[PDB]
DNA sequence: TGCACAGGATGTATATATCTGACACGTGCCTGGAGACTAGGGAGTAATCCCCTTGGCGGTTAAAACGCGGGGGACAGCGCGTACGTGCGTTTAAGCGGTGCTAGAGCTTGCTACGACCAATTGAGCGGCCTCGGCACCGGGATTCTCCAGGGCGGCCGCGTATAGGGTCCATCACATAAGG
DNA sequence: CCTTATGTGATGGACCCTATACGCGGCCGCCCTGGAGAATCCCGGTGCCGAGGCCGCTCAATTGGTCGTAGCAAGCTCTAGCACCGCTTAAACGCACGTACGCGCTGTCCCCCGCGTTTTAACCGCCAAGGGGATTACTCCCTAGTCTCCAGGCACGTGTCAGATATATACATCCTGTGCA
């Protein structure tokens, strides 16, 4: 935000701390003196951005973060890695960027005990009624890999599941439940699919609003003698929304299930989609001008290197704390 | 008539503070400025309603407040002097 | 079928006017200047007696100055924890003008009683002078506080005895399963 | 389906070696012991010179009378303060998040105290005054305290002029049936 404030008329905006405009960048007329994309930094600038918030921006819900440090807070670490399970590598893309990723369950207790009364009801229907061959091995290795392993086959359905960053595994987040999932059998690779509100949290508070005030009414009535949906109200306020799309790659079959079973029922996110898409207001889609002239631009020029130059003296301590 | 060493609230010792042009502030600052501004209210208040005594009068008027504070040094102008 | 426009509807920035404050011009009364009387405080005059430098000088002394050691006081850094700064939603009562009372303030009275002014007496108070005991200085025995040395415990550190303990790497173990019939 | 006896695959554990407390001893914080000695306390014990007492006397505090107008007592009257109404905000308030500020402790180093040696400022006595300044009094005379008239210019108020507020208008910003392409 502290980016100096352009000189008018500009012939591009400064979005998120870049050089923008809607209209495809006409260098060639714009600019008498362009300064080489070497010069300018700008498209490295975006490419690290672009990168940077893959890896910190709000795709999905996050829900645990390694707490900035005799404090018992120290024993919570194992507690924290055994309420959830470990699971196996997989790769996402991100646009033009891609990404690694270990899997892990969030541990659904109800699920516990409703396996533990599902195995007490199907022993008691039982008691009512009433060299070393390595084929059998593999068999036991494809038939796992395949079907499920007693973790796997409590948690088939309703299991929750996190996403963290290999490359960053200091933040926890949310699997979309409203999202679109599709397993391509033949390319082992997963779309998912959702639309995002960039003003979500005043539609959350005003939906807290209305709340109140429906439940005053009722306290007032009952002084004398529920599915609340803020995106089909009409006093919802406008939602800047995005529609996005991702892909993963590197699942395995058994995962499918417990990931296709984990989301929810389809036709009623695609009708709050819908609805969302006469309301909400799209994000308009601009480009980049990654010239710059030299001398009209001299400021900009400088104060992003300037910014570069920080970000990569820092980058180099992250490695270095490892 | 209770609590009015209150009524004075915080917000208006904020002002005040702020036409001084303090940049910070601390909470017990309040009550030390309405201890202060107690005391001085007090004295003027006694030497007011004693210049007003003098009279055989019951109304304490504007002479008597400016002529008090001319006893205390604080020298005040446009009330009619 | 859907568009162009003929006929019609709320509105409003532009424009014309009405609803409140302040300054200049008119009355009219407690005056400000002026005339003359007045005297006693101010100013001009003359001692007169007392206190202030002479003027640098030497021979001294008490205080000032200058030099030095050092050690601890100031002070720039900074880890960190929180309590004031900024930003909501929400409530109070501070502000606005309005209606009905009044009592305290303003001043005009009519004139009295106490204090301005005056001779005359006399004694309290001031001015001069004289004096012994209240004060000023410190000698003394005793008080008491300072400050390094350091006996001695033992916190902590040192050589190194022998010892108690943790993170680290190794694995053993259970659920329900693989196999034969 | 019954029915032996174990595969599957981690979290749970024993171990290696680490590093440590402390035997004997010292630096050090500290109790305290300890001395030397550098001050400070209180009591003479004394000889000096001022407090304060005593007397001479003079001028101003006190007195009894007179004159007159400043304070007092209504008491007439009128407007500024008081109180309750009751809408309208908006300034206060509770509460949430954070962040940059204040404090605790750090090491550093420079400057200002404790103290010793040198230098300067000051007084005593030389040598006894003359100058000129502040106090004191007499002697006009001029000055503005006084009563009084003259006639005003300054203050209290109303009228007039301007400004801030109010509201038509000449279209402004639009609605909407329907005839045209």
């Amino acid at each position: 935000a502290s980016r100096a404030k352009l000189a008018t008329n500009r012939p591009f905006e400064i979005v998120a701390g870049l050089p923008a405009s809607v209209e495809l960048p006409n260098y060639n007329s714009s600019l008498t003196h362009p300064q080489s994309i070497k010069n300018s930094g700008v498209l490295y600038d975006s490419l690290v951005s672009s990168r940077r918030t893959w890896v910190q921006g709000e795709m999905f819900e996050l829900y645990w973060r390694r707490p900035k440090k005799e404090s018992p807070t120290s024993g919570t670490i194992p507690l924290i890695r055994d309420k959830m399970q470990k699971m196996c590598d997989c790769v996402m893309s991100g646009g033009p960027h891609t990404f690694k990723v270990r899997l892990f369950i969030l541990k659904n207790d109800k699920i516990e005990q409703k396996w533990q009364d599902e195995q007490e009801l199907k022993k008691k229907e039982k008691e009512l009624k009433r060299p070393k061959r390595k084929r059998r091995k593999n068999a036991i290795k494809e038939d796992k890999d395949m079907q499920l392993t007693a973790f796997q086959q409590k948690y088939v359905q309703g299991a929750e599941i996190i996403l963290e960053y290999l490359e960053f595994t200091h933040s926890r987040y949310y699997l979309p439940k409203k999202s679109v999932v599709e397993f391509l059998e033949d390319t082992d690779e997963i779309i998912i699919s959702w639309i995002v509100i960039h003003n979500s949290k005043e539609i959350e508070k005003f939906k807290t609003k209305k709340i109140k005030a429906k439940l005053k009414a009722d306290q007032k009535l009952n002084k004398e003698d529920v599915s609340f949906n803020p995106l089909f109200e009409a006093d919802c306020p406008t939602p800047l929304y995005t529609p996005m799309t991702m892909k993963l790659s590197g699942i395995h079959k058994r995962f499918n299930q417990i990931i296709r079973n984990s989301v929810s029922p389809m036709e009623e996110v695609v009708k709050e989609m819908e609805k969302i898409l006469q309301i909400g207001t799209r994000l308009s889609g601009y480009n980049l001008w990654y010239q710059l002239d030299g001398y009209d631009d001299e400021a900009l020029s400088e104060s992003l290197r300037f910014e570069l130059n920080e970000w990569e003296h820092a980058m180099r301590s992250r490695r270095h704390k490892r | 008539l209770r609590d009015n060493i209150q009524g004075i609230t915080k917000p208006a010792i904020r002002r005040l503070a702020r036409r001084g042009g303090v940049k910070r502030i601390s909470g017990l600052i309040y009550e030390e400025t309405r201890g202060v501004l107690k005391v001085f209210l007090e004295n003027v208040i006694r030497d007011a309603v004693t210049y007003t005594e003098h009279a055989k009068r019951k109304t304490v008027t504007a002479m008597d407040v400016v002529y008090a504070l001319k006893r205390q040094g604080r020298t005040l102008y446009g009330f009619g002097g």
